[PDB]
């Protein structure tokens, strides 16, 4: 007699983990935050005196 | 002089059936642990009771930390589910 | 003199009666040798270990109490 | 007194909505008044 | 609540009472056969009389279920919803970052803190390479 | 004075229902609601001044 | 019929229930106050306001979460609840002062929210240091208020410390000694015992500090010759020990949750688990000055604090290596309270193992006043007192209720939580060893990933929170009434059903001497 | 016929084994931290020092204009 | 543990319904202070 | 017994009670005003108390306590 | 029932007397910051009415309904004993704040114990006299322990009366002491310590003189028995608890 | 010894007029230890069962049997073939055989 | 100072912090050694279908279970201990500075000779000059001679503060009425930041510490012109 995790347990592990990748990655990449990254290899320096 | 009345004097209450229980050798309010009979079939722990069924705790074996516990209804001599030994409800 | 010596009576973090100790040895020592018509430079050398040592406002707060008439410490 | 499954507690669990609107207030009341302080304290 | 009771336990295998405590007709009938001979007993009677004693089988009470994948999948629904509180909170509690966050300041106190040999070892100017003047 | 420790007991003891807090009649109501007055009152007063201390 | 019930209580049931919610309800207050810290962190600048505002919340934060939450659950709420039925005792042996202690805490609790309402509330710290706690820093009712606060759970703590030992030694039956009690009721007793001398000595201190406030005394005040560093010694006295009273019930439901669910009638080693709640409770006493290495004291002083403060792992780790012995040839059943318990033997020993970093003076320079202690704190606390709190209420809600949970919805709370308290306290470590302060509303640019990953923990964390909630609704809105549960023969506390009747042993269990 | 295989103290048997195994790892991982790590870092320190010239690294800031005093 | 059934069983509509009324008692309140701290 | 407890009471206890009552009270009148000085670690006043005019200690006594600036 | 422990009737004390401490704290605050006693006078007066009805019903329970068992009585034994170390850890706090200030005097002080411009009060004079008067108190309350025991209700009373004026003697002293110091609560730390120490013993000594009074009474009224007398025990008890922190005091802090 | 320990087992389940407690009691105690019960311990399980009555509860141990084995894979088969002649003369099906397996 | 992403301590700038990098690193090694340990015997016992679930003998395990964390403490200890008293070994300065604290802001005295004083306040974000550190900078730094022993004394006017400089080992409570001290010697010429390490109110976050390390003669030279 298949149970709830049988039934839908396959569906809400592909869903919720497809929502919650595709959520941080908008919140991390598109809406302004800044993480302050390492400027190592990444910032170029310039002059500030 | 005198004038301080004794406990036979004005003792009452619980602590008065106590004390003259204790006079005459009798525990009816459970301060004193019962003594272990063989346990056996033919000489089981008799278990008073003022319903139809108690609550025992078996130290299967003297200085054992975990205390077994189970109902004992009345009727038929129940045994410890750890040591097998004894024991009949008398309600 | 270029700073005060480590004094092994004041062995610990905590140097407060290292500056207190100095600050009255300076008066006592200038107080004793002035008495006796004697060499009142000599204490010169406990006045270097307390300025040192002692927080500005510390000396200041004990200078003004003992103009006032209120320094505790015996000297 | 009343013995049993939801007897012994000291709000009602017999109407399903009504508990959740007890719990909400229960819950929600602790979790607000913090906010409700900081808005008490930066309006001073 | 205080009487005997039956469970599947694969370290407590004969509970403390059958299954079935009720018996019809004809399981009572079976009761009697299976003071009999049991070869006498069909495949179907053995597994009856299985049946009033036991309520799982081993295999069965052991069995493996789906719930991690509803589990591991709510978690990371749950997870994902959270991270919609946080745009709601970027959007509409926090304002601007201060200026030093700006891409040209960070490109100046980079310099400077390679001027001032900011963690020469290895943390960090460490990394760059003062002969070549790029990061190693 | 005299032991009138038992007309105590046989008062304490009445099976009335009332529990032991008014069990002395009359006079323990009175008390008991002078005491749960003054404490929910003042309970009460005490979140008045907090309204007043609060800006 | 429910003024009598619920205000006049002489039941430990009753009292037990009225603290689990008091301690619920705390615990939204504290989790509030967790976000305003994590929200004002949470992206570099100003958000509320300055250090002010920022720590009257980290302060309430603080007392909330262990004197409203922690403390009320644990000792009121587990402790009533469990160890009457634990020992087959009838109630408390002071069953109306019991609710006294439990009184004691709604005032308690308006006191503080009070002190937060008044003037510009107590940004002091926890730890209520003076001089910025005095009346010059900290003019007004303010700290006063906070003050008489910790005087109303001291009180309360310190009667129902002699109600649980005066119970735990009393109230057995006539043959169990107490070697044959269970070991939550021996961490509750233990407990007991601390919080009965450790509470009196903050009280001396914070009684102190309300006359310097106010009485023109001058304990504290070097202008009168008292000094601000009494005030350390004291508090740390108390406060060391309090850290074990938080955790010391933990380790009592632990031992309870690991046994149960690896199918075992019997915690592995309970002399070895005894001899170490009351080695961790003795040493608990006399290494409080490790709160202290910054304040300028004697190197040999340091050495012993050093010294004495590390000895604390070997009893600890008595109990943890006894844990995995429990587990060891276990029927093992993953139920929800089986992951909170498995997750607090891991995180609680990482938690004590940064503490063992932490406990060497001369890294401690560095390390104190810095995240790194939040990131040690917050392991022993978020992820092993509270993971032992929410183990235990999973495993005990159906005694207390009569109802189940959805087992598969307290699995994915304890998935969110765990993945949010992680995320939140992980990070400190490294903003620690870097140099981030405590107490700061703003960092420096460099800390700005770290605080930023932190805070989004933080907001994880709460949907946990928000979950729970649901997840007690749905129980009760269910009604899937307990049929019958295992293991009856060595958990006591079961025997009577769920729930138990308000009067259970009033004829008392049936125990001989042989 | 099948031979009898070994049937008790099967548990106490597998513990036996993976308790030297447990104290290996856990001793590999904590020593590959050492040596990825701390030995990295003796290193690192010996090395940055070895031929160190204070005043050079000194005149090297200065010029960038780093010093209030200089 | 073993139970009974549901009493009252409560379907995943209704479920929908308590979860989303519960993350809205504490979303809601501390969202508007939130939102209007400038304000303040 | 208390026969032995009676005899350290009217034996031993009330009579040295009564000893020092009598040198006190005889050995009792009234000493210096000690001379006053303005030490800074003396009269201290953080806050005004509670009570008077926030000025006086709560047994304050004319004749011997002086405030922060003096004998009253 | 088929134990020998007691069931208490629900009852309100509790909750009046968690609301009179927070009517005595609030009042306290409302004292010190916004110069006003009533708050304060509310909670001392439902805190006296709390304890009084509270402790009628202890009384009511145990000599008037039989309710004190030998294992009752047990607990009471072992929940005062308890709150006397509680007591004792409170006062612990004192003496470590005097011991840290004495042994170590800052520059304010002059560097010096007893400071600079502070004059002692010199033990051989009235503390002394304060001294004789605890001791001899322990001795009567002896005196009246053993003709409790022994049944004489005249000698107990007697014992008890003398005990209590010993008390009430005591705090007459230290209230002529207290006026009589030429140093004050303000006198910085050496007189934080002294006052706010011997302060707290004096409110000790004002309690137990209330709880001796308690007992003189109850014995005026037979409740005690020659074998049951538990109030009394405890009263005494902390009775010796106040004059061994009044030793301390003095071989301490004088 | 491992001898005496099984000498005393079988000897347990051998008792003529062992009861239903005593047959329960004895196999629940068994699964405790790490150990699957030798052949001849069984054996006088099994032929307490056929005293009892009891066919189901001779079904129940050798479940039990295999499910000791854990990972062991060959020990419930060279079991089953030590206790054929035992299953062949009192008519005890396997779980296998029952599809109480599956 | 910090660096985006930084998971350790500071690059060590005193011969102090770098004892106190292997000492934590040693410690660590420590750390991962008995965390690991756990976890893998949890997973061990969780990952088994064979069971042994009758009362187990405890006395067994009895000595190597407190023995061998017995003799790990010890492994902690005694380099612990070691840095414990070398590091409070006999100081003969060159040199003594004082700091005192106040609500927000560090006052600096340097009266061995002369008497040199003046306060060190953080520079407002919006006056920060390109490339400057948020919240880092200061107005007038402590300027000290690299390569020799100085000792710092450290109190407050006020309230609690700490004064703390993490790439040299230092944190050092300023106590209104103690003086705390604490040595300080640079094997580098350069700028090292602390922040104020014990809550002080309003503006705790808000009072740094900047020293600038520099040869001899420029500290001499610095010293006669702040005069
Ligand atoms: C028990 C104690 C406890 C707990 C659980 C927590 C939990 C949390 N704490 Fe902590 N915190 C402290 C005690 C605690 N804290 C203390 C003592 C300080 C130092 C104060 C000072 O510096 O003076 C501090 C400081 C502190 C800081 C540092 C502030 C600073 O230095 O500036 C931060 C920063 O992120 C922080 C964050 C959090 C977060 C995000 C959580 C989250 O993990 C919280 C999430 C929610 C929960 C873990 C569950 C809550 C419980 C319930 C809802 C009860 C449920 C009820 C039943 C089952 C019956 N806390
Ligand atoms: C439940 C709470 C709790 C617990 C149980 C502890 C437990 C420990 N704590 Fe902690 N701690 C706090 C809560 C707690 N702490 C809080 C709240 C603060 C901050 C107060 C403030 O400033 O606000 C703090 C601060 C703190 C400090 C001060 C640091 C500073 O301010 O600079 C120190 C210093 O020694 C310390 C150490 C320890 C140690 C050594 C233990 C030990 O008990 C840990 C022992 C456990 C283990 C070691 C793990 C299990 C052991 C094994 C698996 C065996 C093998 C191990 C070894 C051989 C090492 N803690
Ligand atoms: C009473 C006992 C202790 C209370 C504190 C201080 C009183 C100390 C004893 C005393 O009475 O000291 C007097 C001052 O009283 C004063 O300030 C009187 C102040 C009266 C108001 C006291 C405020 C209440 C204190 C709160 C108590 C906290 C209780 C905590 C219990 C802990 C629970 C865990 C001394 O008189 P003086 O004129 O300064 O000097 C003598 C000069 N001739
Ligand atoms: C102050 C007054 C205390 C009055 C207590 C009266 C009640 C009492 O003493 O109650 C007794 C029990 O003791 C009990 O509860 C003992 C409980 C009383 C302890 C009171 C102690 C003082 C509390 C003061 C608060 C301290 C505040 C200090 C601030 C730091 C009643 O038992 P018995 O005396 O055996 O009598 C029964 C016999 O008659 C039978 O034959
Ligand atoms: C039971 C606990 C409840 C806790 C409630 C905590 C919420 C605390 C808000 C505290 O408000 C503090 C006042 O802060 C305001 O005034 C201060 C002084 O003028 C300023 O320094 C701040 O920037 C702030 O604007
Ligand atoms: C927790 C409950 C604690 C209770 C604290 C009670 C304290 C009551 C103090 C009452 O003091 C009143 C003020 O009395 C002081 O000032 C008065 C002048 O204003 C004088 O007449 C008095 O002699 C005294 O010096
Ligand atoms: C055992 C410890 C001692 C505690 C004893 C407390 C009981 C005594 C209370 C008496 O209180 C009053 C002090 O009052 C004296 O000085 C006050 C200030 O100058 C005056 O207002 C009063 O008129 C009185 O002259
Ligand atoms: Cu100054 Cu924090
Ligand atoms: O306190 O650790
Ligand atoms: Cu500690
Ligand atoms: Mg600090
Ligand atoms: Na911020
Ligand atoms: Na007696
Ligand atoms: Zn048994």
């Amino acid at each position: 007699a298949p149970d709830f995790h049988d039934k839908y347990g396959n569906a809400v592990l592909a869903s919720g983990a497809t929502f919650c990748v595709a959520v941080w990655v908008y919140m991390a990449t598109q809406i302004g935050i800044e993480w302050n990254p390492s400027p190592v290899g990444r910032v170029t320096p310039k002059e500030w005196r | 002089g005198g004038g301080v009345p004794t406990d036979e004097e004005q003792a009452t209450g619980l602590e008065r059936e106590v004390m003259l229980a204790a006079r005459k050798g009798q525990d009816p309010y459970n301060i004193l642990a019962p003594k272990a009979t063989s346990g056996t079939k033919e000489d089981p722990n008799l278990v008073p009771s003022i319903t139809n069924k108690r609550i025992v705790g078996c130290i299967c074996e003297e200085d054992n930390s975990t205390v077994i516990w189970f109902w004992l209804h009345k009727g038929e001599a129940q045994r410890c589910p750890s040591c097998g030994t004894h024991y009949k409800l008398v309600p | 003199y270029q700073t005060a010596p480590f004094d092994s009576r004041f062995p610990n973090q905590n140097q407060t009666r290292n500056c207190w100790q100095n600050y009255l040895d300076f008066h006592r020592c200038e107080k004793a040798m002035t008495a006796k018509g004697g060499d009142v430079s000599v204490c010169e050398w406990y006045r270097r270990v307390y300025k040192s040592l002692c927080p500005i406002s510390w000396v200041s707060t004990w200078d003004d109490r003992r103009a006032e008439g209120t320094f505790p410490g015996k000297i | 007194y009343e013995e049993g499954p939801g007897k012994n507690i000291p709000f009602s669990v017999e109407n399903k909505w009504r508990l959740l609107a007890m719990m909400t207030l229960f819950f929600g009341s602790g979790f607000a008044a913090p906010f409700f302080i900081v808005r008490h304290q930066l309006l001073k | 609540y205080a009487l005997p009771s039956y469970v599947d336990r694969r370290d407590y295998p004969l509970p403390d009472v059958a299954h079935v405590k009720n018996l019809s007709a004809s399981q009572k009938a079976l009761k009697e056969k299976e003071k009999a001979s049991w070869s006498s007993l069909s495949i179907d009677e053995k597994v009856e009389l299985y049946r009033l004693k036991f309520k799982e089988s081993f295999a069965e009470m052991n069995r493996s279920t789906n719930e991690w994948k509803t589990v591991v999948g709510a978690a990371m629904f749950f997870i994902g919803f959270t991270a919609l509180l946080l745009i709601w909170e970027k959007h509409y509690v926090y304002g601007p970052i201060p200026h030093t966050f700006e891409e040209e300041w960070v490109a100046k106190q980079t310099k400077r803190m390679l001027d001032m040999k900011v963690a020469p070892i290895q943390g960090f100017s460490a990394k760059w390479d003062y002969d070549k003047n790029e990061w190693k | 004075f005299e032991n009138r420790v038992a007309e105590k007991q046989k008062l304490f003891q009445e099976d009335n229902g009332l529990p032991v807090h008014l069990k002395g009649g009359a006079t323990d109501n009175i008390l008991y609601r002078v005491t749960m007055t003054l404490c929910l009152g003042g309970t009460l007063y005490s979140l008045y001044c907090l309204g007043w201390a609060s800006f | 019929m429910f003024i009598n019930r619920w205000l006049f209580s002489t039941n430990h049931k009753d009292i037990g229930t009225l603290y689990l919610l008091f301690g619920a309800w705390a615990g939204m207050v504290g989790t509030a106050l967790s976000l305003l810290i994590r929200a004002e962190l949470g992206q570099p600048g100003t958000l509320l306001g300055d250090d002010q505002i920022y720590n009257v919340v980290v302060t309430a934060h603080a007392f909330v979460m262990i004197f409203f939450m922690v403390m009320p659950i644990m000792i009121g709420g587990f402790g009533n609840w469990l160890v009457p039925l634990m020992i087959g005792a009838p109630d408390m042996a002071f069953p109306r002062m019991n609710n006294m202690s439990f009184w004691l805490l709604p005032p308690s609790f308006l006191l503080l929210l009070a002190s937060s309402m008044v003037e510009a509330g107590a940004g002091t710290g926890w730890t209520v240091y003076p001089p910025l706690a005095g009346n010059l820093a900290h003019a007004g009712a303010s700290v006063d208020l906070t003050i008489f606060s910790l005087h109303l759970a001291g009180v309360s703590s310190i009667l129902g410390a002699i109600n649980f030992i005066t119970t735990i030694i009393n109230m057995k039956p006539p043959a169990m000694s107490q070697y044959q009690t269970p070991l939550f009721v021996w961490s509750v007793m233990i407990t007991a015992v601390l919080l009965l001398l450790s509470l009196p000595v903050l009280a001396a201190g914070i009684t102190m500090l309300l006359t310097d406030r106010n009485l023109n005394t001058t304990f504290f005040d070097p202008a009168g010759g008292g000094d601000p560093i009494l005030y350390q010694h004291l508090f740390w006295f108390f406060g060391h020990p309090e850290v074990y009273i938080l955790i010391l019930p933990g380790f009592g439901m632990i031992s309870h949750i690991v046994t149960y669910y690896s199918g075992k009638k019997e915690p592995f080693g309970y002399m070895g688990m005894v001899w170490a709640m009351m080695s961790i409770g003795f040493l608990g006493f006399i290494v409080w000055a490790h709160h202290m290495f910054t304040v300028g004291m004697d190197v040999d002083t340091r050495a012993y604090f050093t010294s004495a403060t590390m000895i604390i792992a070997i009893p600890t780790g008595v109990k943890v290596f006894s844990w995995l012995a429990t587990l060891h040839g276990g029927n093992i059943k993953w139920s929800p309270a089986m992951m909170w318990a498995l997750g607090f033997i891991f995180l609680f020993t990482v938690g004590g193992l940064t503490g063992i970093v932490l406990a060497n003076s001369s890294l401690d320079i560095v390390l104190h006043d810095t995240y790194y202690v939040v990131a040690h704190f917050h392991y022993v606390l978020s992820m092993g007192a509270v993971f032992a709190i929410m183990g235990g209420f999973v495993h005990w809600f159906p005694l207390f209720s009569g109802y189940t949970l959805n087992d598969t919805w307290a699995k994915i709370h304890f998935a969110i939580m765990f993945v949010g308290v992680n995320m939140t306290f992980f990070p400190q470590h490294f903003l620690g060893l870097s140099g981030m302060p405590r107490r700061y509303s703003d960092y420096p640019d460099a800390y700005t990933m770290w605080n930023t990953i932190s805070s989004m923990g933080s907001f994880i964390s709460l949907t946990a929170v928000m979950l729970m909630v649901f997840i007690i609704w749905e129980a009760f809105a269910s009604k899937r009434e307990v049929l019958t549960v295992d293991l009856t023969t060595t958990n006591l506390e079961w025997l009577n059903g769920c729930p138990p009747p308000y009067h259970t042993f009033e004829e008392p269990t049936y125990v001989n001497l042989k | 016929a099948l031979a009898k295989p070994q049937m008790r103290g099967l548990l106490a048997r597998r513990l036996r084994f993976h308790i030297v195994g447990a104290f290996m790892v856990s001793l590999g991982f904590a020593t590959f931290y050492k040596f990825a790590v701390a030995e990295k870092r003796k290193k690192a320190y010996a090395d940055f020092y070895r031929n160190y010239d204070s005043m050079k690294d000194f005149e090297e800031m200065r010029k960038a204009g780093i010093f209030q005093s200089a | 543990i073993t139970a009974k059934p549901a009493k009252t069983p409560t379907s995943p509509k209704e479920q929908a319904i308590g979860l989303s009324v519960t993350f809205l008692s504490f979303l809601l309140p501390a969202g508007w202070v939130l939102y209007h701290l400038d304000n303040y | 017994g208390a026969r032995t407890w009676r005899f350290l009471t009217f034996g031993l206890a009330l009579p040295s009670v009564a000893l020092c009552t009598l040198n006190s009270w005889l050995h009792s009148g009234h000493r210096e005003r000690p001379a006053f000085i303005p030490y800074h670690h003396l009269r201290i006043r953080t806050k005004p108390f509670s009570w008077g005019d926030g000025n006086h200690t709560f047994f304050h006594n004319p004749r011997v306590n002086p405030l922060p600036t003096g004998y009253e | 029932q088929t134990h020998a422990y007691h069931m208490v009737n629900p009852s309100p004390w509790p909750l009046t007397g968690a609301l009179s401490a927070l009517l005595m704290t609030s009042g306290l605050t409302m004292w010190f910051h916004f110069n006003s006693m009533t708050l304060l006078m509310i909670g001392l007066t439902t805190n006296m009415l709390t304890m009084y009805q509270w402790w009628r019903d202890v009384i009511r329970e145990s000599t008037f309904q039989g309710h004190h068992t030998p294992a009752v009585q047990k607990g009471l034994r072992y929940g005062m004993i308890l709150f006397i170390i509680s007591e004792v850890l409170f006062f612990t706090g004192f003496f470590w704040a005097f011991y840290h200030s004495s042994l170590a005097p800052t520059p304010e002080l002059g560097g010096c114990w007893p400071p600079t411009g502070i004059h002692p009060l010199n033990p051989l004079e009235v503390p002394l006299l304060n001294t004789s008067v605890l001791l001899a108190s322990g001795v009567s309350i002896t005196w009246a322990h053993h003709s409790l025991m022994e049944g004489d209700r005249k000698h107990m009373l007697q014992a008890l009366f003398i005990t209590i004026t010993l008390g009430v003697y005591f705090t007459l002293l230290q209230a002529s002491e207290y006026y009589e110091a030429p140093f004050t609560i303000s006198d910085g730390v050496y007189g934080s310590t002294f006052f706010v120490a011997t302060g707290f013993h004096g409110l000790h000594v004002i309690i137990g003189s209330t709880f001796l009074i308690v007992c003189f009474f109850r014995q005026l009224k037979f409740h005690f028995t020659s074998n049951h007398h538990f109030g009394f025990e405890a009263a005494a008890w902390y009775w010796h608890f106040v004059d061994v922190v009044w030793l301390f005091l003095y071989v301490s802090i004088y | 010894t491992d001898e005496e320990f099984d000498a005393r087992w079988v000897t347990y389940f051998n008792k003529p007029d062992i009861d239903a407690w005593e047959l329960r009691k004895g196999m629940n105690t068994l699964v405790g230890y790490d150990l699957v019960p030798e052949p001849k311990i069984i054996d006088a399980a099994l032929r307490a069962c056929r005293r009892l009555n009891d066919f189901a509860s001779a079904v129940r141990i050798l479940e039990v049997v295999k499910d000791k084995a854990g990972p062991h894979k060959e020990i419930y088969p060279y079991v089953i073939q030590e206790l054929r002649p035992t299953l062949n003369e009192l008519g005890i099906s396997t779980p296998e055989e029952l599809g109480l397996d599956k | 100072m910090a660096y985006p992403m930084q998971l350790g301590f500071q690059d060590a700038t005193s011969p102090i912090m770098e004892e106190l990098l292997h000492f934590h690193d040693h410690t660590l090694m420590i750390v991962f050694l008995i965390s690991s340990l756990v976890l893998y015997i949890i997973s061990l016992m969780l990952t088994t279908k064979l069971t042994h679930t009758s009362t187990m003998d405890a006395q067994e395990v009895e000595t190597i279970w407190t023995i061998l964390p017995a003799i790990i403490l010890i492994l902690i200890a005694l380099p612990s201990l070691r840095i414990l008293y070398m590091m409070d070994e006999i100081n003969n300065p060159s040199l003594t500075v004082k700091t005192m604290g106040h609500q927000w802001y560090w006052s600096y005295e340097y009266t061995d000779y002369e008497d040199l004083s003046f306060d060190s306040y953080m520079i407002p974000t919006s006056e920060l000059k390109p490339g400057e550190l948020r919240l880092l900078e200061v107005d007038n730094r402590v300027v000290l001679p690299m390569e020799m022993t100085i000792r710092m004394l450290v109190s407050s006017e006020d309230v609690l503060h700490s004064w703390a400089v993490p790439s040299l080992g230092l944190k050092t409570d300023a106590i209104p009425g103690r003086l705390n001290q604490t040595t300080l010697m640079s094997s580098r010429p350069g700028l090292y930041y602390g922040q104020c390490s014990e809550i002080c109110g309003s503006n705790h976050s808000f009072m740094p510490i900047v020293l600038e390390l520099v040869p001899l003669k420029y500290f001499e030279k610095w010293s006669a012109s702040m005069l």
